[PDB]
């Protein structure tokens, strides 16, 4: 029972640290005692051991995160690409964390929601790399969007990080709208929202002897959705501005 | 004795043995060269290997299904009328 979740720790872990990480924060940002402490930086520090120790996690489960397979077949489907890929974004991620330590004293931003949404828009990266099912696609796409639409708009003072924040919500919602419009269609005309019998009842017959003008155009706006996300010419509307 | 009684077996020593240079030029010409064939085929794999769905690891359903099929939810009609005897 407790042992088919030993695939899932190096993603438990985070999450639970990631809350008490966000109860902390919270109950010692209001405390009259300490004078209402600035503590973004114990925070970020915090954060920064949490992803060390979950990224410990990661790589000694090797051997393992294979197990009970089939149980989490519907949800989820780790493999060894997807355990390079997530041990490389995770310390994208830490590294990331690391060198904006200074930004939180110098220019005196003490807001440790930023290391919270930044832990747990990791947490749904991490669910997007072992997703293996349109529906998981999708969720996890939208949890760091939404992470990051919170995020730009952090620094509520500036003209650009309002509108850039504004522009990015707007963008990735249509992006998203269009992706999930052409993951409609492609479980309309052939159910089988799972890759693994997407893959099978797709390679059967090619699409130059007979045309299917339903598949075809679902893998069409998906492609479209997924250039808009990586923001690829000529789907890069507002992207310098996003970034600037 | 005198400087060039030594300087001359100096650089004989100092100089290598060309028989052996002769013998390892041969023989990296021969495994570079069957190294040459084997990486040449294999860049011949394509991306989709022959059997794929045939795999173990591609199908996580056939042998997932089978122990799914009793629950509530995905039972043929006509299983629990007559499983009563």
């Amino acid at each position: 029972m407790f042992n088919l979740f030993l695939a899932v720790f190096p993603e438990i872990f985070i999450i639970n640290a990631t809350f008490i990480l966000l109860i902390h924060g919270v109950v010692f940002s209001t405390s009259k005692k300490y004078d209402y402490p600035p503590l973004a930086s114990n925070v970020g520090w915090l954060g920064l051991l949490s992803v060390l120790i979950t990224l410990l996690l990661l790589a000694a489960g090797a051997p393992l995160l294979t197990i009970a397979h089939l149980f989490w077949n519907n949800l989820f489907r780790r493999d060894n690409f997807t355990y390079f890929c997530q041990i490389f974004l995770l310390l994208s991620t830490a590294g990331t964390i690391s060198m904006c330590f200074d930004f939180f004293d110098q220019e005196r931003f003490d807001a440790f929601e930023f290391i919270v949404l930044i832990l747990l828009s990791t947490c749904g990266m991490l669910f997007m790399i072992s997703a293996y099912d349109l529906i998981a696609m999708y969720l996890a796409i939208e949890l760091q969007s939404l992470c990051f639409y919170v995020i730009a708009a952090s620094k509520r003072k500036s003209e650009f990080s309002t509108e850039a924040g504004l522009k990015y919500l707007i963008l990735g919602a249509f992006s998203s709208g269009i992706l999930l419009f052409g993951c409609s269609m492609i479980y309309g005309s052939t159910g089988a929202t799972h890759f693994d019998q997407l893959a099978k009842i797709l390679t059967g017959y090619e699409i130059t002897g007979a045309r299917s003008s339903g598949i075809f155009m679902g893998i069409l706006f998906i492609a479209v959705g997924f250039l808009f996300k990586i923001t690829a010419v000529p789907f890069h509307m507002w992207a310098p501005d996003i970034y600037e | 004795g005198f400087i060039m009684e030594f300087a001359e077996n100096l650089v004989l020593r100092l100089m290598e043995n060309p028989e052996e240079r002769d013998r390892k030029a041969r023989e990296h010409i021969y495994e570079m060269h069957e190294r040459c064939k084997k990486i040449k085929e294999m860049w011949a794999l394509p991306i989709r290997p022959y059997g794929f769905w045939t795999f173990e690891r591609h199908n996580a359903q056939l042998r997932w299904d089978p122990q799914i099929s009793q629950v509530a939810g995905r039972r043929d009609p006509y299983d629990d009328l007559l499983e009563d005897n």
